[PDB]
């Protein structure tokens, strides 16, 4: 065959922690652009923090709910947002309101 | 008032604009410093439409230059009339387009489109009465197809009343300057038919013939090709910047030339175009300038107008001339070529007459002719799309950027809706 | 009359002041000797506010310089405009702060605070009508947090009517120039909310961005960072030293900007700030200076004002300009950003217009904007305090200087009272 496995990008949103006035940039997350989950933290580093957020960088990715720590890239699903934090403590504000 | 904000995009649209602002500065008399060295006070009266007066009798262009890599912006600031632009307006990223619509529109455009709109909104507030925007890009590359059409959708959501015209460069049919140009063209025409008002389709192949055949040039560089596009772009707004006997502007052409909210792809045309030695064996009269605007060898979109019918014709003249001599010729080419015009639109010629000629000549013209002859241009894009999509080749570069196969279906189906419309109004009754 | 006594403290507040007195001497025309070489007689008319006339047409600054070790005072007297200070005012100890609030406030401050107040009381009697004091320190180090807040309490017990304003440097959130800076900040904000009148919070991180982004500097030393703070400090009292059309002073800003006896932490802002080459692509008008004072990229406290609402706004302009052109812009930014202002205070903009510009420019400004956006600044101090206090770490250096754990409780509880107040007046009705 030649019509291959259709190397597909998930369209997931990334709310950064605490920032209520932020929308979350949809990343073309695939298994082709990141061989490991630890490489996904590297792309989240520059394109989330600009002047006022995250001195520790990017360590812990939570769910939008959030009650679970995201492991590898297999624990992600198509079309759901995720709260990107950098500490064990979680901030419970309304992220998904008025996308 | 009636100020215009100029937006450039891609490698192509920057180098068109980098010659375009040289042409505008030749009319209004602006040195490469930015000061004024003119002779007539008519140059400074309507100067605000493309300029903002800085402190100390210096004028800056109202331009916004956009790219995804600094390989082109460094060429602009280094060339002549490169010091004239403001250093704040050079908005550019680092990743580069990669000659990809999906990188230009979704991923790398999103990291830059917020930085551009702050420059857009800053220039929109400084103008008193905003006339409308204009854009110069190309449908072949990555940035001019992706980053440009992203900027059109963000502007139209914030300005649902201003006019929005694009001097898009449609790729030529015979040679192909890009392997994936049927994908970049098809995925951008879907954006242009829903968010613009009028669009001036320009093909590269038609510009090579005019320098070769008509102007008799030996070594046509792009500085001689872009000088014909820039002379056309000045000729559209030349009645907005100067007094004239019968005046039109970007609004009146958007009402006259566009009878339906989709059918708004034009073809330009310029006259006179002499040679370097044959410019003495020719008398510059209005019937001479008329019989050069209408033949097939002086279009700029690669399509012979004889295959279809015209719908509307704009003929913006420049220089002092008789109005009777204009109105006789615009009737004369409408009677004898009566089959080549559409029937249910009578008196389908819009005329505008300025007063001040271009620098060097005595009288000039500018042909803006809508036609059904651009159904051939969207046959070849729609055919070469389906020839490359039925095998699903060159597709994994677009799927990995967050896109599905359904997006290719609705973009292609939107184009065959458009060719069915130009086919319908060719055989009306 | 209306004389001001200037007090400096810490390594930071001395080097801010050592550039500040260079700026004031550039306006009034004072050589490094101390004589006068001006051109206009307006410089000598209000000279008494920051000077005492010595015998022989020489002027000395009314300054009090305080440190705990002579490692910084030797740098002041050796630099340019270091001979201008009087040798009696250099009050300094020998033990050194050790970068410790408990050493700076209780133990080693007590051996020096009596020597400072004799210099304070000597300068207070020599003035005719005392306007008020001002202080420059920092909340991060040892001396500026401990010795400074001890001097504020001793002054307020002896002068319960004069105005007392501090240009405190609040530590930046991302980088940390001191390990124990959540302790030095929290134990000093408890002193500042009860014994001052207004306080200009300045962050280091915001000053690095302005030199990098806005001024386009390559190697910003502190002489280029402190020159922006000193230009702000001159701009607050610039109507008190010069005639103007509409005049304000340190008293009128303390009435207008402060609607409640606690909510008095401000954020400064200066305009215009050009580049070294981009200063010609810009027209210096009042609507140009207006649209630079309000955006987020030209604050000095590291907090975006869009997260909260403003309460009061002071806009001290300099140079000759139209009052109508000022009053139109201060209405214009209040209508379109109607959500960004608090509702139950109508016409929340205080305007002051001087006449004499700074040395070199034509017109300038000074933004003093109170906001609820500094609730973010006291989130990060209160969080980093409790992150370091619940383990009781770095604590034995403070217990051995005569302090209990209860003092940390009331200082932290005073701060969460303050964040509850700015939260309450963000959602009033
Ligand atoms: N007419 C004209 N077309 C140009 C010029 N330079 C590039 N192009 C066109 O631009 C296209 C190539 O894309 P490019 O300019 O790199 O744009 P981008 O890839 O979207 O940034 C082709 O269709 C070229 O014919 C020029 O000077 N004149
Ligand atoms: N803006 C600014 N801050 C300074 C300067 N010098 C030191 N600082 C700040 O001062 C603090 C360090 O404390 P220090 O100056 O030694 O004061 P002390 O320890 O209380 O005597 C840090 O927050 C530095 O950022 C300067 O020239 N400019």
């Amino acid at each position: 065959q030649a019509l291959s496995n259709e190397k597909k990008a998930k369209k997931v949103r990334f709310y950064r922690n605490g920032d209520r006035y932020f929308k979350g940039i949809v990343y073309a997350v695939s298994s082709d652009r990141f061989r490991s989950f630890d490489a996904l933290l590297a792309d989240l580093t520059r394109s989330l923090s600009d002047n006022i957020n995250l001195p520790q960088g990017v360590r812990y990715i939570y769910t939008i709910d959030g009650s679970r720590k995201i492991g590898s890239m297999d624990e992600l699903e198509e079309g759901e947002s995720y709260v990107c934090s950098s500490d064990n403590f979680f901030k419970k504000v309304e992220y998904t309101k008025n996308v | 008032m009636r100020e215009i904000v100029h937006i450039q995009a891609g490698q192509c649209g920057n180098q068109i604009g980098a010659k375009f602002w040289e042409v505008i500065s030749d009319e209004h008399g602006i040195d490469p410093t930015g000061s004024y060295h003119g002779d007539s006070d008519l140059q400074l009266e309507r100067i605000n439409v493309y300029y903002n007066e800085a402190a100390g009798n210096k004028y800056v262009p109202r331009a916004i230059l956009v790219d995804l890599e600094p390989g082109t912006m460094d060429s602009v600031r280094s060339g002549p009339f490169g010091q004239i632009f403001r250093p704040d307006n050079f908005v550019f990223g680092q990743s580069g387009a990669g000659n990809n619509w999906a990188k230009g529109h979704y991923t790398e455009g999103a990291e830059l489109v917020d930085s551009v709109l702050d420059v857009v909104r800053k220039e929109s507030e400084s103008c008193d009465c905003l006339q409308g925007f204009q854009l110069t890009h190309s449908l072949g590359g990555g940035t001019g197809s992706g980053m440009g059409t992203l900027l059109i959708s963000k502007i139209r959501e914030e300005y649902p009343d201003r006019i929005m015209n694009t001097f898009s460069v449609v790729p030529s049919p015979k040679v192909s300057d890009t392997v994936v140009e049927p994908y970049n063209a098809t995925l951008s025409v879907h954006q242009l038919v829903e968010n613009t008002d009028e669009t001036y389709c320009i093909d590269n192949e038609a510009l090579y013939d005019i320098c070769f055949r008509t102007l008799k040039l030996t070594t046509p560089t792009y500085g001689d090709l872009n000088h014909l596009v820039s002379a056309t772009m000045s000729g559209v707004t030349t009645c907005l910047r100067f007094p004239g006997q019968l005046n039109a502007d970007l609004r009146k052409l958007a009402v006259n030339m566009v009878p339906f909210p989709r059918l708004h792809f034009f073809m330009p045309g310029f006259a006179p175009l002499t040679s370097r030695g044959s410019q003495q064996y020719r008398a510059l009269t209005v019937p001479e300038l008329t019989q050069q605007m209408f033949d097939a060898k002086n279009m700029m979109a690669a399509c012979d107008p004889r295959h279809g019918r015209y719908l509307t014709v704009a003929a913006v003249f420049r220089g002092r001339m008789s109005m009777k001599e204009v109105d006789e010729q615009m009737l004369n080419v409408q009677n004898k070529n009566s089959s080549y015009f559409v029937e249910w639109i009578p008196n389908n010629v819009k005329t505008a007459v300025c007063d001040i000629p271009p620098r060097g000549l005595k009288m000039s013209a500018t042909f803006i002719g809508n036609s059904t002859a651009i159904q051939e241009l969207f046959k070849r894009i729609s055919e070469q799309f389906t020839a490359m999509f039925r095998r699903k080749a060159f597709l994994h570069w677009y799927t990995g950027e967050g896109m599905d196969e359904m997006e290719f279906t609705e973009a292609e189906s939107n184009m065959n809706d458009l060719v069915s419309e130009y086919q319908q109004y060719q055989d009306a009754t």
